């Protein structure tokens, strides 16, 4: 289990991309934009 | 303008086919049966065209 | 690995460091190679781009993993110190028009 | 899955060329033809 | 007339062979979550009125009996397809993938993973 007061006192986020399998991967690009 | 004109050589047997087709009709109107009227329209079709 | 999208829907997940800048990508459970170095104050937005080879396409899950809060703690002020992961209204897809 | 493992199957014979230049194919090329062929026919047909 | 195409002539190759192979554990595999689906009882004897059999055995370990049985139609259906002359090509990526050879056994979304038009011909013309 992960540390609370860690949990608490990081900054970094998550987040995830679930590519449906049979859809083509190549043609999919995930990552983060301005 | 959408495309897909007749060639040189289409034009020259289509008139090749106009000069044999009045050679066919001329004197030959009572040879043909009442055709001859058709022949006639099919000549003046082929002369439009 | 090859064919990871095969067996089950493969699954990019996405790190951002907001206290360093380091965006990192972790794929089937391992870190990948590629990774990104931004500038302070940058804004980011999550971000999918994908052409549809199936009839279902993709799917956002804002999920958390061992030690990284999730998205929505980073996104709104009030959720700032909640482990739990949350979509709340305001959050939704935009598509490029 | 075939296309699972990446094994492309393909048509049993390929194309070896197509002379479309050639005017020879055209739709009235051969239409035409043939009509020229039973006019002359016919008018030989009414010259006997 | 219902004839087929005859194709007894033809012979399948080994890295054709390979891919039967992988397709008929595939065969085996939803062959044996549709029995689980089914309900069938595992116990060594075999009673269909009983409703027991032991087949639920991976595919390595599955009976070379059950594991030619699907590979026969396999093997008859790569050798029509043969027989159609279509030729078959094995992409580098794919041979990577046969030279690199919890853990829930989970079979392929079929209906997700799409097929081009000229293939859909072919499904269509070797269905009839």
């Amino acid at each position: 289990r992960d540390d609370y007061d860690f949990l608490m006192q990081t900054s970094t986020y998550y987040y995830s991309v679930r590519i449906f399998p049979g859809q083509e991967p190549a043609n999919v690009w995930v990552g983060w934009i301005t | 303008c959408s495309g897909g004109h007749a060639s040189n050589k289409e034009k020259e047997m289509v008139t090749s086919l106009f000069c044999k087709l009045g050679v066919l009709v001329r004197h030959r109107i009572s040879l043909f049966g009442n055709d001859a009227t058709s022949i006639v329209n099919c000549l003046h079709i082929l002369g439009q065209t | 690995p090859g064919q990871g999208r095969n067996n089950n829907g493969l699954e990019i997940g996405c790190v951002v460091d907001a206290a360093s800048g380091l965006l990192t990508f972790i794929a089937n459970g391992k870190e990948l190679s590629t990774y990104y170095q931004v500038e302070p104050s940058t804004k980011l937005f999550p971000a999918v781009f994908a052409q549809a080879t199936s009839p279902n396409v993709f799917q956002f899950e804002l999920g958390r993993i061992k030690n990284v809060m999730p998205l929505s703690a980073g996104l709104f002020k009030s959720e700032h110190k909640n482990p739990v992961p949350q979509c709340p209204p305001r959050l939704h897809v935009q598509f490029l028009s | 899955f075939l296309q699972i493992n990446g094994y492309a199957v393909s048509r049993g014979f390929k194309d070896l060329e197509l002379d479309t230049p050639s005017i020879e194919k055209r739709f009235a090329y051969s239409f035409l033809q043939q009509l020229i062929r039973y006019v002359d026919e016919a008018h030989q047909y009414i010259l006997e | 007339n219902p004839q087929p195409v005859d194709t007894s002539n033809i012979t399948i190759p080994e890295k054709l062979e390979y891919f039967i192979n992988k397709y008929a554990e595939h065969s085996h595999d939803k062959w044996s979550m549709d029995k689980l689906a089914n309900g069938w009882i595992y116990g060594e004897i075999y009673s269909d009125s009983s409703k027991v059999q032991p087949l639920m055995k991976p595919y390595k370990l599955l009976s070379e009996k059950e594991k030619e049985i699907y590979r026969w139609p396999i093997k008859e259906s790569l050798k029509t397809m043969l027989a159609w002359g279509w030729r078959i090509e094995r992409t580098r990526e794919g041979d990577s993938m046969a030279l690199y050879n919890g853990y829930s056994p989970r079979a392929i979304d079929m209906s997700n993973v799409t097929l081009s038009r000229d293939l859909h011909a072919m499904a269509e013309m070797m269905a009839e």
